[PDB]
């Protein structure tokens, strides 16, 4: 048994500020003078690239953007110049005690100028043989606040039907997020209804 | 250079077995340590254990034992592993590593009832005579590589997450290409499990 | 041909303890040259001058994708290990009874 505790279960830093994460271990993790601490960086459906060991490191040449910090088993890391590739959950590790684990990690989030959403709405492409037609996909392509609920206004009282969603996490290059919700129905309730409204905060 | 390479994908009936494979390419496996990590939907990481090729010894995380059993060998190939009396939660990805003092270089498994069924892709587009995309729905094994033109229609794409009506999937992906002149386009979707590469042009 | 390398090393296996005496460390080099040296030297708590006999002919390295074995000799009690031009100091300790 052993433990580590990446405090900030999540956070968000401006584009030019100083981020800082400080892990912590149960009662011990010291070996051969230096601690075999280890720091990483993982991105969705991708390979967790490594970036630190023993709190005095370089590896796979990271233009010094990200360096280490600290030493008895009470720790604390940092990534000052914060950028776009920067969105990921940095994990805290330990190669001292034998049930080598990682930690809870932490989600990064950056600050893009309060961004205003886009225009994407879209019909159920026709198949000469479509078995339903229920594909009222609504696209929302760009915006900064990670926030809330979009509506699907059949005109009259909207439809709860097909209630679903999707979340494209802010892509590195220029810092935006996206949202993708749709409406799964059948072919019985499709050629009965004419106007549809995908409300954030378009037509037919 | 040096390339630790795991085996594509695989699926299994609940209460069965699998045998992943991590084929190291430039170093003699013997040389160091090799790991096996686990990672699911959102869950961070959980260490399944390590193995020392030379002397076959190897230690794991206690509650992971009964399940898996890491093993590579003194001979000519790569480092393997396999879980047993599988559950649903274990339905998730696995990685392998090598460096003591920081995993420098590393390398999807599903537990299911109904087998592989091609996905259904329909290009979804309109206008009034840019803003477009294309849809995919009704497939199972969890992987679905979606490309737009070649990779020459990049830095504009938005592949949105998988969606789950039960034991069948659904997904959309938009390449918002306000780019000026439609003309053809195309939608290269790829389903590894039922072995399917499809395509649909537009308008 | 004559280079003590300017690179950063690390142990990728726990130092064995063959009771025959030798403590076999085993490291990998993170640097640039091609077939160079290991500033392998041992010492006490400061570069307290030497207390340690290296038992490796003239240990070296060839490329980056492989490990470099070492086997040295430590008379006992309290003592230290080292590797490296200072950039990237390999300050490893070792106890013995």
């Amino acid at each position: 048994d052993i433990v580590l505790t990446q405090s900030p279960a999540s956070l968000a830093v401006s584009l030019g500020q100083r981020a800082t994460i400080s892990c912590r271990a149960s009662e011990s993790v010291v070996r051969y003078g230096n601690s075999f601490m280890h720091w990483y960086q993982q991105k969705p459906g991708q390979p967790p690239k490594l970036l630190i060991y023993r709190a005095s490191s370089l590896e796979s040449g990271i233009p010094t953007r990200f360096s280490g910090s600290g030493s008895r088993t009470d720790f604390t890391l940092t990534i000052n110049p914060v950028e776009a590739d920067d969105v990921a959950t940095y994990y805290c590790q330990q190669t001292n005690v034998d049930p080598w684990a990682f930690g809870g990690g932490t989600k990064l989030e950056i600050k893009r100028a309060d961004a205003a959403p886009t225009v994407s709405i879209f019909p159920p492409s026709s198949e000469q043989l479509t078995s339903g037609g229920a594909s009222v996909v609504c696209f929302l392509n760009n915006f900064y606040p990670k926030d809330i609920n979009v509506k699907w206004k059949i005109d009259g009282s909207e439809r709860q039907n097909g209630v679903l969603n999707s979340w494209t996490d802010q892509d590195s290059k220029d810092s935006t997020y996206s949202m993708s919700s749709t409406l799964t129905l059948t072919k019985d309730e499709y050629e009965r209804h004419n106007s549809y409204t995908c409300e954030a905060t378009k037509s037919f | 250079e040096v390339q630790l390479q795991q085996s594509g994908a695989e699926l299994v009936k609940p209460g069965a077995s699998v045998k992943l494979s991590c084929t190291a390419s430039g170093f003699n496996i013997k040389d160091t340590y090799m790991h096996w990590v686990k990672q699911r939907p959102e869950q961070g990481l959980e260490w399944i254990g390590r193995i020392d090729p030379a002397n076959g010894y190897s230690k794991y995380d206690p509650k992971f034992q009964g399940k898996a059993t890491i093993t590579a060998d003194t001979s000519s190939n790569a480092a393997y592993l396999q879980l047993s009396s599988l559950t649903s939660e274990d339905t998730a990805v696995y990685f392998c590593a090598r460096d003591y003092e920081g995993f420098a270089y590393w390398g999807l498994v599903t537990v299911s009832s109904a087998k592989t069924t091609p996905p259904s892709v329909y290009p979804l587009a309109p206008g009034a005579a840019v803003t477009l995309g294309c849809l995919v729905k009704g497939y199972f094994p969890e992987p679905v590589t979606l490309t737009w033109n070649s990779g020459s229609l990049s830095s504009g794409v938005h592949t949105f997450p998988a969606v789950l009506q039960s034991d069948l999937y659904t997904l959309s992906s938009s390449v918002t290409v306000t780019s000026s002149t439609w003309p053809t386009i195309t939608c290269n979707v790829a389903h590894p499990a039922s072995s399917t590469k499809v395509d649909k042009k537009i308008e | 041909s004559y280079s003590m390398c300017t690179g950063k090393f690390k142990v990728v296996k726990e130092i064995a303890e063959t009771q025959h005496g030798t403590i076999v460390i085993r490291v990998q080099y993170e640097g640039d040259g091609s077939p160079c040296k290991i500033p392998f030297e041992i010492m006490d708590l400061e570069k307290r001058h030497v207390l340690g006999r290296l038992i490796t002919v003239n240990p070296i390295v060839t490329e980056k994708d492989s490990p470099v074995n070492i086997e040295a000799e430590p008379p006992f009690g309290d003592s230290y290990i080292i590797i490296g031009v200072e950039p990237g100091q390999l300050k490893l300790n070792w106890f013995k009874k």
